[PDB]
RNA sequence: GGAAACUCAAAGAGUGCUAUGCGGAGUGCGCGAGAGCAUUUCCGGCAGCAGAGAUUUCAGCUGU
C-alpha cells in the first residue's frame, strides 16, 4: 500500500513517474531559494480585488 | 606535523547579546538528511489529514433569507461585495455581502421573477453615475422587464430615486436576461429571444430560429458581441450581434438548464443540462463537448466559472452543490447542508474565493471555494508552509491512502444511495454493451463526450 | 528564516568571483562568515542603525578590496563579471532595508 | 511534553510518554508506594504467586468433585493460605479469586503488620526501625523488610531488649525496669 | 554551474538503459530542467557552510600519523578541545558502556555493576545519576536527554530526565543491545533470547516480536540510512532485519565463529564487522559485495565504530586503532598494520592509542566534534581524533546549542513527522515507486496423404 | 480598492498607503477581525507614508474645529495634495479611506481627481490603526497622544462652551 | 522538620518583539511620463587638454 497501483494519468510509465518523484522539495534537501521558487501555485491571486475577464491584445 | 581540529569558537553559533538570533548553520547533504521519500510522504499524509480536519466551508447565510425561494442570482461584474437576488414570489433584493444584509428590497412583479442581471447603462441624456447608485434589471413572468436603481452606499462623494427608473413591456412572457457588458444592450429569453437597449421601449431585434421558447441565455465576457442561449428544444443556439443573427444550433438529449461562458478561454462555455452532468463545450467545434463533468445524481440546475477560469461550480436539483476542476471531469469537492434544498442558482464571487448558493427553501448562502484555506493575510512562514504541503499533496496524490483520505467526503445518504445504484446500473449497461460488442460486427465506439449530442445544424 | 534567503542570494557573485582568480575559497568563506553574522544581526530582533552602518562600511571596504585585487591581479579596471555591479547594488539594498526599518534618523537618511 | 496545540492533539491522540497501555495503570508502582516496598520486582514475585494459586484453584475446580486428592488438596491449600494469614477467614474457594490479592500478600509483610499493631506509626518509620535492627519475631532478629509473617507470629512481634525505643517508651510510662537490662 | 559535489548531490532513478504527447513532453522537460537547477543550486551551499573539517598530516618523511601522542596533540590543539578531552576515572563499578546523544550534547555511562549516569559532559551538569543494584548491560538515549532506556539484569527499563523510572517493560524479557531508530521513534532491543523486538516508544506500543532463529544476538547495529537493524549472531551470520516482515531480509555471512561487533557508516554504504576469528571485514551494503577482509589481526577485535567522515575504529582489547581512508573500494584502502619497507600503498593506521591494562568495551564517536569516547573498565576517556567529525552539522534537525524551547519544539516536530513502522525498507526510495507487478506502460482502455485429401469433408 | 487612508490625530495628520487589501466578503469572520488586533499582521496591510504634525497647538484646535464641522483645512489640503497621485481623465480614480461621509464631499470638491470611501471596510481598518496607534509611526513624531488629546480636549470643550476667562 | 540563590531541572500562563519580499542612457511604440516591449546606438577602455571638485574624483575635445 505504499507503491501506487498503476501509472497515473499525465504520465505513461513508471520511468516517467519516478523521474517526476526523484527530487524532494523540502527545505532540508533543497536550498531556500530553490525551495521558494520550486513551490508556488499555478494561479496566484491577490486577495481582495475583483478579477476582470482578460481583454488582450491591442488596448 | 600540522594538527587542526574543529574551531567551534562559541561566538558565531550562540549570540553575543541576548536579543539577536542565533545562526542555524546548515548542510544540505543527502548524507545528512537520511529519508527523503518517507519523510515527505508522511508530511503529505499530515497535510491531507489537516485539510480534512480544517475543511470548514460554510461561511454564513446573508440576511433572514427570502420568502419563497431564490430563483435568480446575479453578481455584479465590477464590484466585489454585492449581488442581486430575486425570489419567485416576486421579491428582488440587492444584497451587500460584507455586512451580509440588503441595501434595499422590493416586491418587483406579480408572478415569478425569472431573470435578473446588473447593468452599467448609458443613456444619451445623462452622465450615468455608476458610483453613487447601482443599477440592476429583471425580467419576469408577467411579461415585463424592469430596469431598477439602487441607492448604494460604498463611496462618499455625495451629500433619492430609489426604484423603477423605467419599464419595458413585452407581448409574451420572459424567462432569461443578460446584458452585453458594453453599450447597454441587453437580451431576453421569452417565447422568442429579443434584443433591446435601455434607450427604447421596443425590441430592437427578434432573434429566434423558429417557434421554440428560450429557457436561458448568457452573454460573453469577452468578444462581448457573441452570446449563447438554451431552448426547450433541448438546444444550444449561439447568436452573434454583429451580424444580428443566430449562427449555430446543436440539439442534445436532455434539456440544457443553464449556460455560462468562460472568462479566460473566451470560446469555451459550460452547459448544465438535465442529464446529471455538465458539459464543457468549445464554440468553434461544437460536435465534441470537450469535457464532461459527471458526478451528480440529479438535474444540474446552474453553473458558473470561477473568475480565474479553471475551476467551475455546478449546483443541481439534488440538495448539493459541487465544485469541479476544469481539466478533470469529476468532483473536486461537494458542499451540502441539511437546510439547503433543491439548490437552483449557484454563482462564483468575483475574487474566486466564495461560492454563493441560492437554494429553493429561500436562503442564499456563502461558501468558501478552497474549503480548507482561510481568508486572512498570512505571515510568510505560514504562506510557505501551506503552499509547500499543497504542492506536496499534489505530487503524492496517487498514493493509495493519501488518495482515500483526500477523496473521502460525507455525502447525504440520499445522494449515496442514488450514486451507488447509478454505479450498478452503469456497470450493467457496460456489461451488456460488452456482450453485444463481442458478437455484433459493427457497433462502433462513440466517445463519452460525443454521446449526448443528438444533432448539429451546420455539420461543418 | 529569511536570513538564509539573503545569505544564499549573495552566493553567485562570490561564485564567479572565486572561479576567476581574484579571491580563493579559504577567504571568501571568511567574508561569508562575517556576512552571515552581519545579516543575522541585521534582520534579528532589537537591531539598530549602527548595525546597518557597520554592514555598509564592511561592504564598501570589501568593494574597495575587490577593485584593488582586480587592478593588481588581473591588471584591468573590471572583469565584466556579475560581481562589479552586485556589491554596490546590495549596498543600496542594505540602505533600502535600513530606511524602511528605521525612517527616523536623518543621519542614516 | 509540550501540552500540544489543538491541531497537534488531533493529529496524534495515542501518544502518551508517561502512561502506556502495558503499565496496567501503574499498579505495581502505586501499591509499592502504598506499602513502601524497598526493592523492585517484589510486586511481580508476588503476582507470580497470585497467578499461581488461581491457576492451581482453576485446575482443582477442573478436577471432579468426588476424588479425595482434589478435596484434600483444596482444603490443604485453603488451610495453608489461612496459616500464612493471607486470608482472614477460612472462606469458600471463590475467595481464591475474589480475595487473594497482591495487596493482601503485601499486607502480611513485617512493616505493614507493625504499623497495623501500632508498633511504629507509619510504614516508612517501620522500615526505618527494622532496617536499624530493633525488632524480632520470637527469638531471632529481623533485618530485612521482605520477611512476611505467618498467622502464628503476629503475637511475638516485639522489639529486642536494649532497643532504646523500648527503653524510651518504658521510661515514658516510667515502668522502666533496669534489672532486666532494658 | 560546475559544482564538484554534484556527484554527491545526485539522486539516481529506476531507469530503462522520446514520447509523442506534447503536454507530457513539456511537463517532463520542465521536471528534469528544474531537477538540474535544484541540484546545482543545492550544491551552491558549500560556499555557505561555516568551517572545514579538521585533519592532520605528517608534512615530513620521518614521523608518521599513528605514533603521535595524545599529550602532543593536547599540547598543540586549542584550550577548549584540550579541555573537552575528559578522562573520568570510576573504579568501583564495572566496565562502562558509553552512549552519547545524537548530537554531542549529553553522555550516558553504564557500569556493569549498577551505575548509570546521564550527564552533560561539555558543561559539568548532573542530570540523572542512579545506582540500581542489579547489573546493566547497555543503555541509550531515546530522542533527547529527556529519556534514556537501560537494559537491566532482565527487564528493560526506561527513565525520565531526573532519574525516575517510567516503564518496566514486561516484554523485552531480557536485553543485551538496545538501539533507537530516531526518525521512526522505535526502541529496538535484542539479546540472549532469540527475539529481536521493536517498540514504538511514542504511543507505547509493541511493533514486532521477530524471532531470530539464530540463538542469542551477539552484536546489533543500526543502519543510519535505511533504518534496518543488522544483527550479528553466533554463526558468523550478520542478518539484517526490518520490522515489517518476520524472515530476515538479507543474511550476510561475514565472519567465522561469533561476530563480535558491527558498525555501519553514516552514509549507509559500508559495514565494518569484527568476529572472534580474529577477522575484520568491510562490506558494501547497497550492492552486497565484500569489499576487503583484514584477516588475522593479532587479537580478537572487540568493537568497531565508524565516524561521520568514514573513519574506522577498532578496539583490539587494550588498543584503539583508527584508520583513515579505509572505506574506499580500491586495493590500497585495505587497512593494514605496516608499510612493508616503507610501502606507500598501505593504510598504516591514522592514529593509535594503547591503554594501560583495561579492556575497552565500546568505542563510540562524538557526533559533531573531533573526538571519540571510548569506554573501558576503569572509566571513560575522550580521545582527540582530529578528522572524526562533521564540522558542518545541520541545525534544522539536531543542534549542539539547542535550548529548552527549541528542544521541545524539535521533539514535537519529529513526533508529528514520525515515519510509520512499515516503511522500514531495504532501500529508502521505494515508496513513491509503482508495484513491481502491474506492468509499466499504462493502457487507457482501448486494447484490454492423397487418400486423406480424398477423404476430407467427412 | 482602498489605496490610501487618512488618519487624523491630535498631533497632526497621517496618510497611510495600503499594501494588501483586506478581504471584502469574509469581513465579519473571526480570523479577519482578529488580524486588526494582532499588530504584526496589521502591519502587513498598512504602511505609513506621510505624517505632517500640527505646527502649533492653536492650529491643533483649529484643525479639530474644522474636522468637527466637516470642513477642509489648509494643512489637510497640503498633506492630501502632497501624497495623492493625480489621475488621468476618469480611468483609475484614486481612493482615500476617510472616517466620515461629511468630510467626503468637501475633499471631493477640493480634489475632483480623488474618491472617498467610508464604508465598514474603511472604518474597520481605521479603528485598527487607531487601536495600534503610535506603534505604527516608530517614533516619527514630536508628541505623546494621550497628553496631546488631554490638552486638545480641554481646549475644544472650552471653545465650544465659551467658558469665560475673568 | 521550616527559610536564603546568580542553586539547577521540568512544565504553564502573561507581557512584550516586526513576527516582517546586465547598467547610464539613447532609440520607436505604452495616455509630460515610466509601469513593459527592443538594443551595438555610444559607453561602463587608453593617456593628454583644460573647466571644476577633496593625492583621488566629475565636466566637455584629440587620437583610440
Amino acid at each position: 500500500k505504499y507503491q501506487s497501483s498503476a501509472v497515473p494519468f499525465p504520465f505513461e510509465n513508471r520511468e516517467q513517474y519516478e523521474r517526476s518523484l526523484r527530487m524532494p522539495i523540502g527545505q532540508e534537501w533543497t536550498s531556500r531559494a530553490s525551495h521558494q521558487e520550486l513551490i508556488k501555485p499555478r494561479i496566484m491571486t491577490k486577495p481582495g480585488q475583483v478579477i476582470d475577464p482578460l481583454k488582450a491584445p491591442f488596448k | 606535523m600540522k594538527i587542526k581540529t574543529i574551531k567551534r569558537s562559541a561566538d558565531d553559533y550562540v549570540p553575543v547579546k541576548s536579543t539577536q538570533e542565533s545562526q542555524m548553520p546548515r548542510n544540505l547533504n543527502p548524507e545528512l538528511h537520511p529519508f527523503e521519500r518517507a519523510r515527505e510522504y508522511t508530511k503529505a499524509l499530515n497535510a491531507t489529514k489537516l485539510e480534512r480536519m480544517f475543511a470548514k466551508p460554510f461561511v454564513g447565510q446573508l440576511g433572514y433569507g427570502h420568502r419563497d425561494g431564490v430563483y435568480a442570482i446575479a453578481k455584479n461584474y465590477g464590484s466585489l461585495n454585492k449581488l442581486a437576488t430575486g425570489s419567485a414570489d416576486g421579491v428582488i433584493k440587492y444584497w451587500n455581502m460584507s455586512t451580509r444584509e440588503e441595501f434595499v428590497s422590493f416586491k418587483a412583479h406579480y408572478g415569478l421573477v425569472t431573470g435578473l442581471c446588473v447593468t452599467q447603462p448609458r443613456f444619451h441624456d445623462k452622465k450615468p453615475d455608476l458610483k453613487s447608485q447601482n443599477f440592476m434589471l429583471s425580467c419576469s413572468d408577467d411579461k415585463t422587464v424592469k430596469l431598477w436603481s439602487i441607492n448604494v452606499d460604498d463611496y462618499s462623494n455625495k451629500n433619492n430615486e430609489e426604484g423603477l427608473i423605467r419599464t419595458f413591456d413585452g407581448e409574451s412572457a420572459f424567462q432569461g436576461i443578460d446584458s452585453h457588458r458594453e453599450n447597454s444592450t441587453f437580451a431576453t429569453g421569452g417565447a422568442k429571444i429579443h434584443l433591446w437597449d435601455v434607450n427604447r421601449l421596443k425590441p430592437v431585434s427578434d432573434l429566434s430560429w423558429g417557434a421554440d421558447n428560450i429557457t436561458s441565455l448568457k452573454f460573453n465576457q469577452n468578444e462581448t458581441d457573441i452570446l449563447a442561449s438554451t431552448g426547450s428544444d433541448n438546444s444550444i443556439v449561439l447568436y452573434d450581434l454583429r451580424t444580428n443573427s443566430p449562427t449555430q444550433k446543436i440539439v442534445q438529449t436532455m434539456r440544457t438548464n443553464a449556460i455560462c461562458w468562460n472568462p479566460m478561454e473566451a470560446f469555451n462555455f459550460v452547459t448544465a443540462n438535465e442529464d446529471h452532468n455538465a458539459y464543457y463545450y468549445d464554440m468553434r467545434n461544437l460536435s465534441r463537448s470537450l469535457n464532461v463533468f459527471k458526478d451528480h445524481v440529479s438535474a444540474v440546475m446552474d453553473v458558473d466559472f470561477s473568475p480565474t477560469g479553471d475551476e467551475i461550480v455546478t449546483g443541481s436539483y439534488d440538495k448539493s452543490i459541487r465544485i469541479y476542476k476544469t481539466n478533470h471531469g469529476h468532483s473536486r469537492e461537494i458542499y451540502h447542508t441539511k437546510r439547503m434544498q433543491h439548490v437552483f442558482q449557484v454563482k462564483y464571487s468575483m475574487d474566486s474565493k466564495y461560492i454563493i448558493s441560492g437554494s429553493d427553501d429561500g436562503n442564499v448562502r456563502l461558501w468558501r471555494s478552497k474549503a480548507w484555506e482561510r481568508s486572512n493575510v498570512k505571515t510568510t512562514r505560514e504562506k510557505n508552509k501551506l503552499e509547500y504541503d499543497e504542492k506536496l499533496k499534489e505530487r503524492f496524490r496517487h498514493m493509495p491512502e493519501i488518495k482515500r483520505i483526500s477523496r473521502h467526503r460525507h455525502v447525504p445518504q440520499v445522494i449515496k444511495k442514488a450514486q451507488e445504484i447509478k454505479n450498478i446500473e452503469l456497470s450493467s449497461i457496460k456489461r451488456r454493451e460488452a456482450n453485444e460488442r463481442r458478437t455484433r460486427k459493427d457497433m462502433p465506439y462513440i466517445s463519452e463526450r460525443k454521446k449526448q449530442i443528438v444533432g448539429t445544424v451546420h455539420k461543418y | 528564516s529569511k536570513t538564509r534567503y539573503y545569505l544564499e542570494q549573495c552566493i553567485p557573485e562570490m561564485d564567479d568571483l572565486v572561479e576567476k582568480g581574484l579571491f580563493t575559497k579559504n577567504e571568501v568563506s571568511l567574508i561569508m562568515k562575517k556576512r552571515t553574522d552581519f545579516e543575522h544581526r541585521l534582520n534579528s530582533r532589537g537591531s539598530s542603525i549602527n548595525d546597518y552602518i557597520k554592514y555598509i562600511n564592511y561592504e564598501s571596504n570589501v568593494n574597495k578590496l575587490r577593485a584593488k585585487r582586480c587592478k593588481r591581479i588581473l591588471q584591468v579596471k573590471k572583469t565584466n563579471s556579475l560581481s562589479d555591479w552586485s556589491i554596490q547594488q546590495r549596498i543600496g539594498f542594505i540602505y533600502q532595508r535600513g530606511t524602511n526599518k528605521f525612517p527616523q534618523d536623518l543621519k542614516f537618511w | 511534553v509540550r501540552k500540544l496545540k489543538h491541531h497537534e492533539q488531533k493529529l496524534l491522540k495515542k501518544v502518551d510518554f508517561l502512561e502506556w497501555k502495558q503499565d496496567q495503570g501503574h499498579r505495581d508502582t502505586q501499591v509499592m508506594r502504598t506499602y513502601h516496598i524497598q526493592n523492585r520486582e517484589d510486586y511481580h514475585k508476588y503476582n507470580r504467586i497470585c497467578g499461581d494459586i488461581r491457576r492451581l484453584a482453576n485446575k482443582l475446580s477442573l478436577l471432579p468433585p468426588t476424588d479425595p486428592f482434589r478435596r484434600k488438596h483444596e482444603q490443604l491449600l485453603l488451610d495453608k493460605l489461612y496459616a500464612m494469614g493471607v486470608l482472614t477467614t477460612k472462606s469458600k474457594i471463590s475467595d481464591l479469586e475474589n480475595k487473594v490479592t497482591v495487596s493482601a500478600i503485601c499486607r502480611r509483610r513485617l512493616p505493614v503488620i507493625m504499623h497495623r499493631l501500632k508498633m511504629a506509626e507509619t510504614i516508612q518509620d517501620a522500615v526505618k526501625f527494622i532496617e536499624q535492627g530493633h525488632v524480632r519475631v520470637g527469638p531471632n532478629l529481623i533485618n530485612d523488610p521482605a520477611y512476611l509473617v505467618t498467622r502464628n507470629m503476629e503475637d511475638y512481634v516485639t522489639w529486642v531488649d536494649n532497643s532504646k525505643i523500648k527503653k524510651t517508651l518504658l521510661r515514658y510510662r516510667n515502668q522502666i525496669d533496669d534489672f532486666d537490662f532494658s | 554551474k560546475e559544482r564538484e559535489n554534484q556527484n554527491k548531490f545526485e539522486r539516481s532513478t529506476y531507469t530503462n538503459n522520446q514520447t509523442k504527447d506534447k503536454k507530457l513532453r513539456a511537463g517532463l522537460k520542465k521536471i528534469d530542467e528544474q531537477y538540474k537547477k535544484a541540484v546545482s543550486s543545492a550544491a551552491a551551499t558549500d560556499y555557505l557552510l561555516p568551517e572545514s573539517n579538521g585533519y592532520l598530516e605528517p608534512e615530513n618523511e620521518l614521523e608518521k600519523t599513528f605514533k603521535v601522542q595524545q599529550s602532543e596533540i593536547k599540547s598543540s590543539v586549542d584550550v577548549s578541545t584540550a579541555n573537552k578531552a575528559l578522562d573520568l576515572s570510576l573504579k568501583e563499578f564495572g566496565p562502562y558502556h558509553i552512549k552519547y546523544a545524537k548530537n554531542g550534547t549529553h553522555l550516558l555511562i553504564t557500569g556493569r555493576k549498577g551505575h548509570v549516569a546521564s550527564m552533560d559532559w561539555r558543561k559539568g551538569q548532573l542530570r540523572a545519576e542512579l545506582f540500581l543494584n542489579e547489573t546493566c548491560h547497555s543503555a541509550t538515549y531515546l530522542q533527547n536527554e529527556q529519556y534514556f532506556a537501560v537494559a537491566q539484569k532482565k527487564y528493560t527499563f526506561i527513565y525520565d530526565h531526573e532519574g525516575t523510572e517510567l516503564h518496566r517493560l514486561k516484554q523485552h524479557i531480557e536485553a543485551r543491545h538496545l538501539d533507537f531508530l530516531p526518525y521512526h521513534y522505535l526502541l529496538v532491543t535484542a539479546g540472549e533470547t532469540g527475539w529481536l523486538k521493536y517498540h514504538d516508544v511514542s504511543t507505547g506500543q509493541l511493533v514486532s516480536e521477530l524471532r531470530t532463529k539464530a540463538g542469542p544476538t551477539m552484536a546489533m547495529a543500526q543502519n543510519p540510512w535505511n533504518a534496518v537493524m543488522h544483527l550479528g549472531h553466533s554463526n558468523g551470520t550478520v542478518s539484517l532485519w526490518s520490522p515489517s516482515m518476520p524472515e530476515p531480509l538479507v543474511k550476510l555471512l561475514s565472519a567465522r565463529g561469533p561476530v563480535n561487533s558491527i558498525a555501519i557508516d553514516r552514509s549507509g554504504y559500508y559495514m565494518a564487522t569484527t568476529g572472534a576469528d580474529r577477522s575484520m571485514k568491510i562490506w558494501d551494503i547497497r550492492n552486497f559485495k565484500q569489499l576487503h577482509s583484514v584477516e588475522s589481526l593479532p587479537t580478537p577485535g572487540t568493537n568497531v565504530s565508524i565516524s561521520d567522515t568514514g573513519l574506522l575504529a577498532l578496539s583490539r582489547g587494550p588498543h584503539v586503532t583508527l584508520w583513515k581512508d579505509a572505506l574506499k573500494l580500491s586495493g590500497d584502502s585495505k587497512p593494514c598494520f605496516g608499510s612493508m619497507g616503507g610501502n606507500p600503498h598501505r593504510n598504516t593506521p591514522y592514529m593509535s592509542h594503547l591503554f594501560a591494562g583495561n579492556k575497552v568495551e565500546n568505542l563510540g564517536f562524538v557526533p559533531f566534534e573531533d573526538l571519540l569516547g571510548v569506554g573501558h573498565q576503569t572509566g571513560i576517556t575522550n580521545l582527540i581524533v582530529p578528522g572524526a567529525g562533521e564540522a558542518n552539522y545541520d541545525a534544522l534537525e539536531l543542534n549542539p546549542f539547542e535550548t529548552k524551547k527549541q528542544r521541545q519544539e524539535q521533539e514535537v516536530r519529529t513526533l508529528l513527522n514520525k515515519l510509520p513502522a512499515d516503511t522500514i525498507t531495504l532501500d529508502p526510495n521505494s515508496i513513491g515507486s509503482v508495484d513491481k507487478r502491474s506492468s509499466t506502460i499504462r493502457l487507457n482502455a482501448k486494447d484490454l496423404d492423397v487418400i486423406e485429401e480424398a477423404l476430407s469433408r467427412f | 480598492p482602498i489605496e490610501y487612508l487618512l488618519f487624523e490625530e491630535p498631533t497632526g495628520y497621517a496618510v497611510f498607503k495600503v499594501k494588501l487589501q483586506q478581504d471584502d466578503i469574509g469581513s465579519r469572520l473571526k480570523e479577519v477581525q482578529e488580524q486588526i488586533n494582532d499588530f504584526g499582521a496589521f502591519t502587513k496591510l498598512i504602511e505609513l507614508v506621510s505624517f505632517a504634525p500640527f505646527k502649533g497647538a492653536a492650529e491643533a484646535l483649529e484643525n479639530a474645529n474644522d474636522i468637527s464641522e466637516g470642513l477642509v483645512s489648509e494643512s489637510l489640503k497640503a498633506i492630501l495634495d502632497l501624497n495623492l497621485p493625480k489621475a488621468s481623465s476618469k480611468k483609475k480614480n484614486i481612493t482615500l479611506a476617510i472616517s466620515d461621509k461629511n468630510l467626503g464631499p468637501s475633499i471631493k470638491e477640493e480634489f475632483p481627481y480623488v474618491d472617498c470611501i467610508s464604508n465598514e471596510l474603511a472604518q474597520d481598518l481605521i479603528r485598527g490603526v487607531r487601536l495600534h496607534g503610535e506603534k505604527l509611526f516608530k517614533g516619527l513624531q514630536s508628541g505623546d497622544l494621550e497628553r496631546a488629546q488631554l490638552g486638545l480636549g480641554h481646549a475644544y470643550s472650552r471653545a465650544k462652551v465659551k467658558f469665560s476667562v475673568q
